[PDB]
C-alpha cells in the first residue's frame, strides 16, 4: 500500500512459503535456504484477529418490535412504520459499506507495514556491512554461514565482528 | 564465495480474493470472509426459542376461543408463527384498533385465560350461533359469554369484579349488532342497546348499531370486541341494558420477550438464535439480507447482500 | 561538472482551498469539491416526471369533485404539487383522519373515477345545494349523491355491490349533518339516521349530529367523508335509514411512486430527477441543504450548508 | 503528512509543474530541465478517482414518505413524525462531516506516501552512487548525461558501471 | 572523548491508561479523556432554565383547575416537573388522547388562562361537587363551568365567540355522564344529550354516556374532556341540549422551547444546561449515560457506559 | 506503531523527560546533557487538541420530545415511539464505539510518525558524519560539542564542516 513495500520495492510475494506471512530467502556458502519470521507474522495476525469486535458490539438479542410488512392500506401510521424501518436500514447499510471499506483500508496498510518494519530492523543490524538492492534484498559483503543468517534473524548480529571483513570486499575499485 | 545475498518477502496464494478499500474499488488479497448472510436454512428451528406453530389459527382467534383453537387454549410462547392460510370458524366479528390488541396479546406471550366468577342475574347465559360450531353443535368463542334476555324481561346488568392481585389483568369483551329491529326486541326487551364497561381511571361505552351486513356463515349481525386493562387496587365494572358479550374472566397481561410472526416456511428439529419469515438463520455473520423481519440474536439486516472483509495481505502472484 | 544534482518534488497551484482532516481543522489543499447542493434552480422541472400543477385544488376536492376541480376528473400525476392557496368551493365539510385519505390517494397517483350501477329505491337523488356551483346553477360533489326522501317516505336502504374484480376498491361516501330537527325530518322523515358501511371483514356506522355550525357558503349544515377498502373478493354493503351521501363508484389504488407536496414555486419546461418544495434541485452530489422535503433521486439532507472534499494534494507555496 | 515529505524535507511544491503531479529537476554537464513521472501521478489520480462512491453508493429513488412540516397542532403523532426526522438529520449530518474528515485525512496521506515512495525508489536505484542532501535532493557523483538521468527515470540505471567513476570523485578527502 | 552520540527517543510516565484503537483492544498510553458521562448532579437544578414543581399537581390537573392546584394558576415554566406521587382531588375524569392534550400544553409552556364573557341563558351555571373541595364545601375545576338546568328547563344553547386575536386559541371543555337516566333527565331535561363544538373549518359532535360507574370521592358520574383550536379569523361555536361543560376562555397556544418531564429527585440551587430524571448532568462531555429522557444542551445518550479518547502517545515504560 | 519508532526502534520512552514530547539525549566533550525538541512536540499536540470537534459537532439545544416511558400498556403506537428510539440509541452507540476506535487509530499513529520524521531529519542532517546504531542512535565520528550539539537540534549543522574529521575517524579499518 502505501509504504511501497507490498507489491511495491518487492516484485512478488512467495506462495511456496506456507511457513507464515513474513519471512526470509537466504543464499550463501551453504547452497540456499528459507525461513520464517513468526514475530512479524504473529504481530499481523494479532491485530486482524478480533478485528471487526473492536466496533461491531456482539448481537443483542431483539423481541418484539413493529410491524414491517401490511396487508392493508391504512395511510399514515403505516407510513411512519415504513419510513422509520426504511431510514434504519439506508444508515446501517451505509456504516456497513464505510466500516468494510476502512476496515479493509487498514487491513492492507497494516500488512504493508510490517514487511517496512522488518526490513528496516535487519537493515539496520546490518549497517555498514551489507547493501540494499533495491529488491528488498541485500547483498552482504562477507561471507555468512547459516549460524551467520540464524544471528539476523534472531536479533544477535554483531555488525562489529565483520566490519573489517566488510571493508576489504566492499572496497577494491578505481 | 565471499558474500551472502539475504533477501526479504512475503506469502501469496493460488486464488486470492477480490475486496474493497478506500483507495480501489477491487483488489486482490490472500484471503477474504463474507460479512453478509444471504441463505437461510429453508425451515424455523424448534430450539433456543419456543416456537408454537398456529396453523390454521391466528393468534387473536387462540385467544377469544375460536372452536378450530381449542389446541391453544393453555399455551404460550416465545414466537408465534401465524400461516396465512389462517382463518376464523367463528360469529363473524371486527375489533376496533386490532393491530394493537394482536401486539398486545403477541407481547403477553400467552392465551392461559382464568375464570372468574360473574354473575348475570336477570338473563340466560351461554348464547351460542350456527357460524362458531364445536363439533357438529352450535357454540360460540371460548372466552366470551353471550348473554341474551330470560323469560320476557333483560334487567339492567350492573356487575363489578375487583382487582386484589397484584398485576394488571385483560379483560376482553364485546357488544353485538344485531341484523334487524324484529332481532334486536326478540334477544333483549330493549329497542336499544348500551354497555358501559369502566373503572376508575377510564371508561368506555358502546352502543349496538342495527342493520344488515354481508353473510358469514349464515349470520347478518356482528359482533365488536373491546378490550380493558384493570389494574392493580383498581376495579373493573361492567354495566349494560341490552347487547352485552360478556367477559369470562381474564388474561395475565405479562412483560416479556414474546412476539408472533407472519411465516409460510416449515418447523423442524434444529437448533438456532434467530428466525425470519423465510427461515432461521446463521448467528455468526454481523450483518445479514433474508429479512429485515426478524426476531431473536438477529444480526442487522442492510441492502447489500455481499460485504467481503479482508483476513490478508495483499496477494501478489508472480509478475 | 563530475557531479548531478537531482531533485524531486511535488506540484502545486495558484489559489489552494482550505479542507479538513483529522489532523487539522483548515488545512490548504491544491484542489477541492463541493459536497452539499446549495441552491435550487427555483422552478420545479416537469420533464422526466410527470408533474400536475394543483392550481386552485387540493388534492382531496380533486377527487371528492368540487365544481372548480372538474378539469382534474381524468388525471394522473407522480407528483401533484398543492399550492397553499387553493380552497374549497363546495359544501362544507370535513373527514376524519383527513391527512391518511390524503396520503392513499396521493400514492395511487390518480382521481379516475369507475361509476357503478347502485339502485336507490324510493329515495330522491342528485340533491344538489347553494355552496357547491356549477356555472350558475346548484350543485355537488360530483362523485357522491346526495340521497333525501321521495314522496314522505325514507326506507332502510341495503344496497349491495359485489367486488369481482381482482384489485382493492376504494369507495368515498359521506353522512349529512343537518343545521336543525325541523331540517332534519323535512329531508330525511326519521328523528335521527344513521349509515352501516360493511363489508365481511369489517364495518363502519356512523350516526349524525344535529346542530348549528358557522356559515360556509351560506350553509349552516356540514358533511363528513369517510373511505371504505373492499378488497377482491369481498363485497360492500350500505344500510342506512336517513342522511346518507351515497358514492356513485369507486377509485382504484394503485401500489405506486405517486406522491403529493406543498409548494409555491413555478412549474418549468425543465430536466431534473429531483424535486423539492423549493424547485427542482441538482441530482450529482451526494448530499444537501436545501429542504428536508423531497422527491425522486436525491441527494442527503443534512444540517451543514458546505462540506469540501479534497480531490488533490496538500498544497505548499514558496515560503 | 505522516512520512514528512510534503511540507517537510521537500521545502516546497512546483508551480512550473503542469505535466504532473510528481516530477524531477536536473542539472548536469547539459544543463537544467523538468520532467513528470506520469507512473506516480497515475497511481494518485486512480485513488482519488471515484474516492466517494466507493462508500456511499449510487444516489437512490425515494418516493411518497411522511410529511416535514405542519400547519396544525395535533401532539402524539406530530411529536413522533418531528423526532423521526429530527433523529434521521441528525444521523447523516454526522456521518458527511465524518467521511469528509477521514477521506481527506487519507486522501492527505496517500499523496504524501506518494511522493516519499518516489523518492525510495530512485534512492535504491542509486545505491553508492549518491547522496541524500535533506532537500529530497540527491548530488550524484559523476558524469550524467541526459540518456543517464532518462535511465534513472524510466527504472533502467546501472550503479555497477557508473562505481568506479563514483568512488574515485566521492573520496577526494581523508 | 574522540567522538559523540546522541540519542532520540520519547516521554513516558507512571499512570498510563488502557484505551482502544482498531489494531488492539487494549493498548497503554500516556493520557486518556473520559468521554462518556456516568456521574448525574443528583439533583434538578433550577438555573440556566425555568423549572415549576409539580408536586402533588399533575399537568393536566394544574391547568383544568383543581382546588390544590391554585398555586400554579397563573405560573409558567421551561421544564414542569411532574411527581408521580401526584394525585387529582377534584370530579374524576377522564380525556381521550391525553397524551396528546399533556403534549400540547407542556410544549405551550403556561397555563395561564384568559377568562370570556360566554352567555348561557336559560342555564344555571357553577355547577359544583363534593368530589372537588375548595376552602370547606363544594366547587369545580376553575377552567370549566357545569351547566344544569333552569327551572324546568334547559334550551337548545348556542353560543358563538370569533377569534379576532392573531394567535391560535386553544379552548378546553368537556361533557358529563350521569350515573343514570334519572340524573339525565333531573339534570338536563332531554331524554338525550349532545355538545356539537364546530369552528368553519372542523368539528366534534359527542354524545353522552348514561351507565352506572365505579366510586370516585362518592361520585359515579363522570366527564370527558376535549379540546378544541380556533384559529385567527376563525370562529368557535357551541351547540348543546345538555350535558355540555362549557369552557370559561382559553388557553394562548406558544411555539416554545417548554417541555414535561417525570421525576422524583429534588430541586436544588444550582447552575446546569441540562437535565435528566435522575438529576443534571454535566454539559462537557459528548456522550452519556445517565438516561434518555434529556431537556436541554445533552450530551448524546448511549447504551456503553465508559469510552476513553486518547490524548496522548504510546506508553512504554521501561522493561 | 506502523514506522516501528515508539515500541520498535526506540526500545522505551524517558519517564524523566518533563519539558516536551520527543526529545534528545547526549553524551560528548562536556558529559551527558538531555533537552527537548518544540517543534515536533507542538506538531503532535496541536493535532490531539480539538480533535474530537472536527468531527462531532457544537452540541445543539434540543427541547419538547416523544415520551420514552410508559405506565401503560397500549399496542402499536408505543410500540413505535420504543422502536424510533431504540434504533437512534443503537446507531449512535456504534457511532461512538466507531469513532473512538479509530480516532485513538490516528492519535497512536500520529505520534509514532512524529518519532520516525524527528530521526530522519536528523538523520539526513549528519548524512556520512554519522552511523544509525539500529537503537535510535547515532555514532557521530567527530567532536560534537553542546554548541556543536545544539547545531543538530536547531537544524543549521554544516556537516561539510566537519567532513574530513568524519572520514579519519571512520577508516581505520581493512583486516
Ligand atoms: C340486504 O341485501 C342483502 C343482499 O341482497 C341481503 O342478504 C342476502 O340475503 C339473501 C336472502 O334474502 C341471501 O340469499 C341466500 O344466500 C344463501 C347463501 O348462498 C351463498 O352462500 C352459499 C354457501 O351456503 C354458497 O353456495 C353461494 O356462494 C351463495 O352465494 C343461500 O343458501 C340461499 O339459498 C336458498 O334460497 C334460494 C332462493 O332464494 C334457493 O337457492 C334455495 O331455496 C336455497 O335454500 C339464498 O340464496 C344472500 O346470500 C344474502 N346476501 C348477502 C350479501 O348477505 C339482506 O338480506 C338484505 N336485507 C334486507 C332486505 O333487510
Ligand atoms: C347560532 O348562532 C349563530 C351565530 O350567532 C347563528 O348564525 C348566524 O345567523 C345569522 C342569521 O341567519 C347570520 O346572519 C346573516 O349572514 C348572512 C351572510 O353573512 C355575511 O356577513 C357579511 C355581510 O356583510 C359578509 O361579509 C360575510 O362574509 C357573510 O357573507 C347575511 O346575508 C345576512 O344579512 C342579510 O342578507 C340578505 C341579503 O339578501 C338580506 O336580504 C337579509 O336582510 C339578511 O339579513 C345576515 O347577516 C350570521 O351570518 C350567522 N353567523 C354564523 C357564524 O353562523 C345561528 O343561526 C344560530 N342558530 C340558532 C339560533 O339556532
Ligand atoms: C352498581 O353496583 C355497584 C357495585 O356493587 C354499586 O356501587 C357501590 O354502591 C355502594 C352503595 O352505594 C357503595 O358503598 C357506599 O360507599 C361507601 C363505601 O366506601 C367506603 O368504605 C370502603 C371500605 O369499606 C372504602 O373502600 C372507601 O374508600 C369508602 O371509605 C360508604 O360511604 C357508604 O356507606 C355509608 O352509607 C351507608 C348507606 O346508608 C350507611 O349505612 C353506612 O353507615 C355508611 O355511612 C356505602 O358503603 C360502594 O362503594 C359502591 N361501589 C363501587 C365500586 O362503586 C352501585 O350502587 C350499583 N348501581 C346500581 C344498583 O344501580
Ligand atoms: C331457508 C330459510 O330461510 N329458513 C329460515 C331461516 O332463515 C335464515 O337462516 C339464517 C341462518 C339466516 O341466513 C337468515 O338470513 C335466513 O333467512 C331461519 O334461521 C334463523 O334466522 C335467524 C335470523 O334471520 C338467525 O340467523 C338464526 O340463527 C341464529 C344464529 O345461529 O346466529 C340462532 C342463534 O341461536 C341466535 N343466537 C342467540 C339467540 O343468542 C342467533 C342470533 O339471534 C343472530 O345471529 C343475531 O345476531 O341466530 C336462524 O335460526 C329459520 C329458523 O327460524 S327461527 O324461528 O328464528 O329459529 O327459519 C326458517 O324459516
Ligand atoms: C332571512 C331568512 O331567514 N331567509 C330565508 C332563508 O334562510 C336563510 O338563507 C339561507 C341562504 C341561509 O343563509 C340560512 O342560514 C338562512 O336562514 C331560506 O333559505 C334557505 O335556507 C335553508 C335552510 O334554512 C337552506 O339552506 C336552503 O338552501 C339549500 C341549499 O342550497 O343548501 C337548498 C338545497 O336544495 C338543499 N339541498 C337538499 C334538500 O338536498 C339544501 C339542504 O337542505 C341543506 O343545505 C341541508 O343542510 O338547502 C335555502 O332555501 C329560505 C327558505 O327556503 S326553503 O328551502 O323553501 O325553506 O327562506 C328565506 O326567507
Ligand atoms: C345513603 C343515601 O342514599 N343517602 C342519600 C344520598 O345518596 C348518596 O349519598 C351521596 C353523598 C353519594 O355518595 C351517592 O353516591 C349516594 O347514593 C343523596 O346524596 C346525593 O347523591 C347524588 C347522586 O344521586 C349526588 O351524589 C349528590 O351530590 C352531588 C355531588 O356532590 O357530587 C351534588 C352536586 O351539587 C351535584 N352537581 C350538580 C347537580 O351539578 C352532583 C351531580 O348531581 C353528580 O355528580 C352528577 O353525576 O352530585 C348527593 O347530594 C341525597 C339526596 O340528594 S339529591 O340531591 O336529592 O340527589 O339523599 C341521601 O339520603
Ligand atoms: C478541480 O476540481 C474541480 C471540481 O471537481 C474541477 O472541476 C470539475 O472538473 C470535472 C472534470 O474533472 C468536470 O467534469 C465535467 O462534468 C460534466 C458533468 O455535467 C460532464 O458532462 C463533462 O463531460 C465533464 O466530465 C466538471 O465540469 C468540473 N466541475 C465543477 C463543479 O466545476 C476542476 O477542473 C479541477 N481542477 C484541476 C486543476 O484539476
Ligand atoms: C480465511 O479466513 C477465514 C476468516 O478469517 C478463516 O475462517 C475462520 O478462521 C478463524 C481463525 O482461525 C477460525 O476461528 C474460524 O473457525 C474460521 N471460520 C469462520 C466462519 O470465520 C479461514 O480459516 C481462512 N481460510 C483459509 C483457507 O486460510
Ligand atoms: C385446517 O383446516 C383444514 C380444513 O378445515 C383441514 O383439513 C381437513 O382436516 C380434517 C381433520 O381435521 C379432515 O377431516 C378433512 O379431510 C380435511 N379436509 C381438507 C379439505 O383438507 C386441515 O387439516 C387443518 N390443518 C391443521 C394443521 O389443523
Ligand atoms: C424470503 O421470502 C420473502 C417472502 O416473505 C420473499 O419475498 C419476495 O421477494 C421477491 C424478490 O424478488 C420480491 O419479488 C417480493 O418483494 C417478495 N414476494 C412476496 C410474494 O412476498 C424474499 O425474496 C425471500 N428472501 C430471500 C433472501 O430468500
Ligand atoms: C490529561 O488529560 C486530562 C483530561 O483530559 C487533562 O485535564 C484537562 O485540564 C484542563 C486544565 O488545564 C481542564 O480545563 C480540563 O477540565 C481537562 N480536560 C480537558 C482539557 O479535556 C490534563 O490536562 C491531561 N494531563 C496531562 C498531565 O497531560
Ligand atoms: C383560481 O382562483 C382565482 C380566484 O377565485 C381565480 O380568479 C381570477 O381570475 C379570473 C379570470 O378568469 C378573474 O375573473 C377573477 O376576477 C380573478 N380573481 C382574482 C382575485 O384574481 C383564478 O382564475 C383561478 N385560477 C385557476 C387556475 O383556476
Ligand atoms: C496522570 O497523573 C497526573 C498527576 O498529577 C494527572 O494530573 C493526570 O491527569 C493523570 N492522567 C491520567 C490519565 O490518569
Amino acid at each position: 500500500g502505501i509504504f511501497g513495500a507490498i507489491a511495491g520495492f518487492i516484485e512478488n510475494g512467495w506462495e511456496g512459503m506456507v511457513d507464515g506471512w513474513y519471512g526470509f530467502r537466504y543464499q550463501n556458502s551453504e547452497g540456499t535456504g528459507q525461513a520464517a519470521d513468526l514475530k512479524s507474522t504473529q504481530a499481523a495476525i494479532d491485530q486482524i484477529n478480533g478485528k471487526l469486535n473492536r466496533v461491531i458490539e456482539r448481537t443483542n438479542e431483539k423481541f418484539h418490535q413493529i410491524e414491517k410488512e401490511f396487508s392493508e392500506v391504512e395511510g399514515r401510521i403505516q407510513d411512519l412504520e415504513k419510513y422509520v424501518e426504511d431510514t434504519k436500514i439506508d444508515l446501517w447499510s451505509y456504516n456497513a459499506e464505510l466500516l468494510v471499506a476502512l476496515e479493509n483500508q487498514h487491513t492492507i496498510d497494516l500488512t504493508d507495514a510490517e514487511m517496512n518494519k522488518l526490513f528496516e530492523k535487519t537493515r539496520r543490524q546490518l549497517r555498514e556491512n551489507a547493501e540494499d538492492m533495491g529488491d528488498g534484498c541485500f547483498k552482504i559483503y562477507h561471507k555468512c554461514d547459516n549460524a551467520c543468517i540464524e544471528s539476523i534473524r534472531t536479533g544477535t548480529y554483531d555488525h562489529y565482528i565483520y566490519r573489517d571483513e566488510a571493508l576489504n570486499n566492499r572496497f577494491q575499485s578505481g | 564465495n565471499n558474500t551472502a545475498t539475504l533477501c526479504l518477502g512475503h506469502h501469496a496464494v493460488a486464488n486470492g480474493t477480490l475486496v474493497k478499500t478506500m483507495s480501489d474499488d477491487q483488489i486482490e488479497v490472500t484471503n477474504a470472509t463474507e460479512l453478509v448472510q444471504s441463505i437461510s436454512m429453508g425451515k424455523i428451528c424448534n430450539k433456543s426459542y419456543r416456537i408454537l406453530d398456529g396453523r390454521n389459527c391466528t393468534l387473536i382467534d387462540a385467544m377469544l376461543g375460536d372452536p378450530h383453537c381449542d389446541a391453544f387454549q393453555y399455551e404460550s410462547w416465545d414466537l408465534f408463527i401465524e400461516r396465512s392460510n389462517a382463518f376464523s370458524n367463528c360469529y363473524p366479528y371486527d375489533i376496533p384498533d386490532y393491530a394493537s390488541l394482536r401486539s398486545i396479546v403477541a407481547s403477553s406471550g400467552t392465551v392461559e385465560f382464568t375464570a372468574e366468577g360473574f354473575t348475570w342475574t336477570g338473563v340466560t347465559q351461554n348464547g351460542r350461533s350456527g357460524a362458531c360450531k364445536r363439533g357438529s353443535a352450535d357454540s360460540f368463542f371460548s372466552r366470551l359469554n353471550w348473554l341474551t334476555k330470560s323469560g320476557s324481561s333483560y334487567p339492567t346488568l350492573n356487575v363489578t369484579m375487583p382487582n386484589n392481585k397484584n398485576f394488571d389483568k385483560l379483560y376482553i369483551w364485546g357488544i353485538h349488532h344485531p341484523s334487524s329491529n324484529q332481532e334486536q326486541t326478540k334477544l333483549y326487551i330493549q329497542e336499544s342497546g348500551r354497555v358501559t364497561v369502566s373503572t376508575k381511571r377510564s371508561q368506555q361505552t358502546i352502543i349496538p348499531n342495527i342493520g344488515s351486513r354481508p353473510l358469514v356463515r349464515g349470520q347478518s349481525g356482528r359482533i365488536s370486541i373491546y378490550w380493558t386493562i384493570v389494574k392493580p387496587g383498581d376495579i373493573l365494572m361492567i354495566n349494560s341494558n341490552g347487547n352485552l358479550v360478556a367477559p369470562r374472566g381474564y388474561f395475565k397481561l405479562n412483560t416479556g420477550k414474546s412476539s408472533v410472526m407472519r411465516s409460510d416456511v416449515p418447523i423442524d428439529i434444529c437448533v438456532s438464535e434467530c428466525i425470519t419469515p423465510n427461515g432461521s438463520i446463521s448467528n455468526d455473520k454481523p450483518f445479514q439480507n433474508v429479512n429485515k423481519v426478524t426476531y431473536g440474536k438477529c444480526p442487522k439486516y442492510i441492502r447489500q447482500n455481499t460485504l467481503k472483509l479482508a483476513t490478508g495481505m495483499r496477494n501478489v502472484p508472480e509478475k
